[PDB]
RNA sequence: CCGGGCACUCUAACGGGACUGCCCGCGAAAGCGGGAGGAAGGAGGGGACGACGUCUGGUCAGCAUGGCCCUUACGGCCUGGGCGACACACGUGCUACAAUGCCCACUACAAAGCGAUGCCACCCGGCAACGGGGAGCUAAUCGCAAAAAGGUGGGCCCAGUUCGGAUUGGGGUCUGCAACCCGACCCCAUGAAGCCGGAAUCGCUAGUAAUCGCGGAUCAGCCAUGCCGCGGUGAAUACG
């Protein structure tokens, strides 16, 4: 969930980007 | 399909299954099924002798898994603990190590609450 | 605002790191807005007067 | 030739351009059933037409902007009702008993201070 | 509601059946305000009461509710340190509220994994006259009766 | 052919000030693009009413920076004349770049 | 999960003071207030007295602690 | 304590700002600290003149500073004297060459800032608070005014126990955001402690 | 996109509009119930606004201020430590315990704000954080931005699990004179408790609650899950 550092949504919640949430 | 130091994933998808291996998880799963060109979705029971052999080959040679891996961590902690090192003490006293507040939520590193008379 | 601690005005601190806002009226080193060089309290005081141009009573 | 009506809701603006036809409804250069891709209530938007035997006598090009599909759905419903009355004024005469003409004023209540969400107030204790 | 007697908030008819009761039932299913997935679940449930029943879903639905409606219930009332379970009539308004609420409740206690199945099967067993929902209804009506003794505290 | 965005805090000491640049350039050049509004950029400050504790009262302060356009296409000497240095209000700042 | 991009850090006064002792062979006991400095092979064998905020503690450096910063061996607080 | 500053509460309408100049994100905080510095001088200088309001307009290196007073004579000086000595210290302050006009006040009894500034006066000389205020309110009520009301803080008379004196006459609606009430504060250093004066003067409604 | 045109949306300024004014019933009247017209109906919805006074309420560390006390020092500078300590106890919260769900992919609707050495398009290097290069904007004409939930498709198949992310090992990025004490961030590894919570107890009456994401102030960076604000979806119930 939002708590998962290494997952899509988690990245969103933590506001960041990365392998699990690319910029596009 | 006993892979890493005596593993045994089965009946579930290979990636998901590969997980049950110590030093392995989600990430390294694809890497192995990717490089070793095996469909990640096949049931470990539906694997091919030719594939299991291959899999094991990559996995067992490329990464430090199971027992050996632990040995490393163990010795790693005993290290910064053998040396004066602050983190050493924390590992010793038993309180958290990544600079967290202990006045409250530190149960995971501390254990059950040993309630005392106020 | 201990006077000696109005050494913020001292510009040259050694490292821009040690530079801090400070209210340019009371000395308040907290809730000190930028667009005014003021602290949350004066902003309130002056604003209530009119000395802060445009600054009106927000409502919606 | 053509008939217009506006319509808005929960902060959404729908442009309604009615034209006689076989009932070809578009929205932002998209099939109706395309924009509102399976949103159950979507149908609503056209309820005014189906409320006067229209739809199968009319056609409509629609521009929709601002908010979310649900509001837009209702925002549309309005214009299509206004234009429908703009087309023929004797329509409202029976289009109003369903208030298709009223512009739902219901809107997001401001977020007040000292309270988590306008109304939702923080919880307390030792009281 | 100390001022005046609250308004029975009027609901909009069902898009697919044009019924207000259905919406109500749909609303009880909806959680976190996700009316789509809510509306969905219900409809798939109606389609399932088809592949399994030669009767029209709405027919099933209506009859299911009618059975889960309690006509007597217990309500407390202090009278000397000891508050007695006073049995009294249940107004249609609540009679309906309680039924739908109970349906969705029982339905979600069910074992079938899929939401709509649980709801269809509950609606089904509902009209049948069995199932957890109708159960609660009965345990309740049993509470009244079991207290006729205190009936004189009508009010 | 004359971009001149009028920005001010008072929406009257502007609407009035732009009504000038328009007339004092209407009969001299073309006709101008009339006065154009442009969304305002509202600033906001939310402070706690009193000092120390009492963190649930606050009070809100804004500072809307209104906008305007004007824009005169086809300038004719006498136009830049009726303008030039014939400005008046004090609660305004102007940007020119025709 | 450490950090310090590219370019380890060590305070001058401490650094260009430690190696100054190597030139003279070897010294005995030092003492800095900059516990912020990283340890380096240049120190192996020395003994730096790190300040915890109240005292100067003798900290014998070894090859095994070459990455850690002096402070990690001069505990700030006093507990139970 | 409650009640919004009746000025800041009306700044919109029935009361204009005391600094009507538009700067911007980069300048504003600067052109702000300026006025202060100004009013600072204009404060601990023109006290004797009895400064009501002290506006300040700007147009880039062109500043207004229309100091309103009760005794303009004090601001001016003999001939055109003072209104230059200070017009001098001024540019030393704001390196932006600014004017220094002077307008007069029509009755220092309708000028809340003064009346309050006044009652505060008496309080320092040791007058009788209760009356001082009763008089003040009067001065104001006689010389026009649809309403008025003064208020002093506590320690009145030198009393170890702080109190708070009243006095108010004629409608002084603080809730009718349209009335228009000049309000003015005024401190009062004292042998034993500070006191505070407030004056409200209702004049004209619409 | 260009021409082109202000109709439409919008931007923002002034003004129109609702008064129980009209219709029937009750009434002495005020007003009450229903009805037409109407975008809106009786205070249309939400703000600003808090009387004489109370608690010897809070604040002398915002500031101002009477008295009191210290003046190689109760004043000043600095380096380092501390405010971040932990056997315990409580408040407010966050994330969860899952299938009305989680994951991946593709794909669709927002509002209000912010941006000079700042937002940083596009490009290339990197799994990535980030780095290198670099266009545009002083910003309704450029950027932060992707809204999320949703829709379509596929996966998971009821398991402490593809639920959940604590904790810990290792590697690395950026801000900063400097991240041991004591920053955030990325990637790999680890993968804890938790299966909906005793007594007791909090919020909310409508676009509210519940749920979903977005901006901002402070600010180098950040321990924000806090606060202030924005909009998407959108209920239940009130006899009394
Ligand atoms: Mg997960
Ligand atoms: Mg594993
Ligand atoms: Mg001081
Ligand atoms: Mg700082
Ligand atoms: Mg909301
Ligand atoms: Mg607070
Ligand atoms: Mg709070
Ligand atoms: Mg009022
Ligand atoms: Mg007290
Ligand atoms: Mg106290
Ligand atoms: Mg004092
Ligand atoms: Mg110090
Ligand atoms: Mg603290
Ligand atoms: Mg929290
Ligand atoms: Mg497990
Ligand atoms: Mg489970
Ligand atoms: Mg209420
Ligand atoms: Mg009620
Ligand atoms: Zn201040």
């Amino acid at each position: 969930g939002k708590g998962d550092r290494r997952t899509r949504r988690g990245k969103i919640w933590r506001g960041t980007y990365g392998k699990y949430r690319p910029r596009k | 399909a006993r892979i890493a130091g005596v593993e045994i994933p089965r009946n579930k998808r290979v990636d998901v299954a590969l997980t049950y291996i110590y030093g392995i998880g989600k990430a390294r799963a694809k890497e192995a099924l990717e490089k070793t060109g095996i469909n990640p979705a096949t049931r470990v029971k539906d694997l091919t002798e030719a594939e299991v052999v291959r899999l094991r080959e990559y996995v067992e040679n490329t990464w430090k898994l199971e027992g050996e891996l632990r040995a490393e961590v163990a010795a790693n902690i005993k290290r910064l603990m053998d040396i004066g090192c602050y983190r050493g003490l924390r590992h010793r006293r038993g309180l958290p190590v990544r600079g967290q507040r202990t006045r409250t939520n530190a149960r995971t590193r501390k254990g059950p609450r040993k309630t005392v008379a106020g | 605002a201990r006077k000696a601690l109005i050494e913020k005005a001292k510009r040259t601190p050694k490292f821009k790191v040690r530079a801090y806002t400070r209210c340019v009226r009371c000395g308040r080193a907290r809730s000190v807005y930028r667009f005014f060089g003021l602290c949350r309290i004066c902003l309130r005081e002056l604003a209530h007067k009119g000395q802060l141009p445009g600054v009106r009573k927000a409502s919606w | 030739e053509q008939y217009y009506g506006t319509g808005r809701r929960k902060e959404a603006v729908a442009r309604v351009f009615l034209r006689p036809g076989n009932g070809k409804v578009t929205v932002n250069g998209q099939d109706f059933n395309e924009y509102f891709q399976g949103l159950v209530r979507a149908v609503a938007a056209l309820e005014p037409l189906r409320a006067v035997d229209a739809l199968g006598r009319f056609d409509a090009y629609i521009t929709v902007r601002g908010g979310g599909k649900s509001g837009q759905i209702d925002a549309i419903k309005l214009g299509i009702a206004r234009a429908l009355v703009q087309y023929n004024p004797d329509y409202r005469a029976k289009l109003k008993p369903l208030g298709f003409l009223t512009r739902d004023a219901r809107v997001v209540e401001r977020k007040k201070y000292g309270k988590h969400k306008a109304r939702r107030a923080p919880q307390y204790s030792k009281r | 509601a100390r001022r005046r007697r609250a308004e029975v908030r009027q609901l909009q008819p069902d898009l697919v059946y044009g019924d207000v009761l259905v919406t109500a039932f749909i609303n009880k299913i909806m959680r976190d305000g996700k009316k789509n997935l809510a509306a969905r679940i219900f409809y798939d449930a109606c389609k399932i009461i088809q592949e399994k029943t030669g009767q029209e879903p709405l027919k099933v639905f209506k009859q299911a509710v009618e059975n889960v409606k309690p006509r007597m219930e217990v309500r407390s009332r202090r009278v000397g340190g000891a508050n007695y379970q006073v049995p009294m009539e249940v107004s249609p308004r609540r009679q309906q509220s309680l039924a739908l609420r109970w349906l969705v409740q029982a339905a979600n206690q069910r074992p079938e994994r899929r939401a709509a199945v649980r709801i269809a099967h509950e609606l089904m067993d509902a009209a049948e006259g069995k199932g957890g929902a109708v159960k609660k209804k009965e345990d309740v009506e049993r509470m009244a009766e079991a207290n006729r003794a205190y009936a004189h505290y009508r009010w | 052919k004359i971009r001149i965005k009028l920005r001010g805090f008072d929406h009257k000491t502007l609407d009035a000030s732009a009504q000038k640049i328009v007339e004092a350039a209407r009969r001299s050049g073309a006709q101008v693009s009339g006065p154009i509004p442009l969304p305002t950029r509202v600033r906001r400050f939310t402070v706690i009413r009193g000092p120390f504790k009492h963190k649930d009262s606050r009070e809100h302060f804004e500072l809307r920076t209104h906008n305007r356009l004007v824009d005169i296409i086809n300038p004719n000497r006498k136009t830049i004349e009726q303008l030039m240095t014939l400005d008046l209000p004090t609660g305004v700042e102007i940007e020119i770049k025709t | 999960p450490r950090s310090l991009k590219k370019g380890v850090f060590v305070d001058d006064h401490l650094l260009e003071k430690v190696l100054e002792l190597n030139a003279k062979g070897e010294k005995r006991l030092i003492k800095t207030w900059s516990r912020r400095s990283t340890i380096v092979p240049e120190m192996v064998g020395h003994t730096i007295a790190v300040y915890n905020g109240k005292q100067h503690v003798p900290v014998y450096i070894t090859e095994n602690m070459v990455g850690h910063k002096l402070g990690e061996f001069a505990p700030t607080r006093t507990y139970r | 304590g409650n009640k919004i500053h009746p000025i800041g509460f009306r700044l919109g309408i029935t009361r204009d700002w005391e600094s009507r100049w538009y700067a911007g994100k980069k300048q504003y905080r600067h052109l702000l600290l300026e006025d202060q510095r100004i009013r600072g001088l204009l404060e601990k200088e023109l006290y004797s003149a009895g400064l009501a309001r002290v506006d300040i307009e700007r147009a880039a290196d062109n500043v207004a500073v229309t100091v309103h007073v009760a005794k303009p004579g004090v601001v001016i000086g003999r001939g055109g004297e003072r209104i230059r000595v200070l017009r001098e210290e001024l540019a030393k302050l704001t390196g932006k060459n600014v004017a220094l006009n002077v307008q007069e006040v029509q009755n220092p009894n309708l000028s809340a800032p003064l009346v309050a500034q006044r009652v505060a006066e008496q309080i320092e000389r040791r007058f009788a608070v209760r009356r001082a205020i009763k008089q003040a309110v009067q001065r104001v009520m006689e010389s026009g005014a649809k309403g008025a009301k003064v208020i002093v803080s506590g320690r009145i008379g030198g009393a170890e126990q702080a109190r708070t004196e009243w006095a108010a006459q004629g409608r002084v609606p603080l809730h009718t955001l349209r009335a228009n009430i000049d309000y003015g504060f005024a401190l009062a250093r004292t042998t034993y402690g500070v006191l505070g004066v407030k004056a409200y003067i209702f004049l004209g409604e619409v």
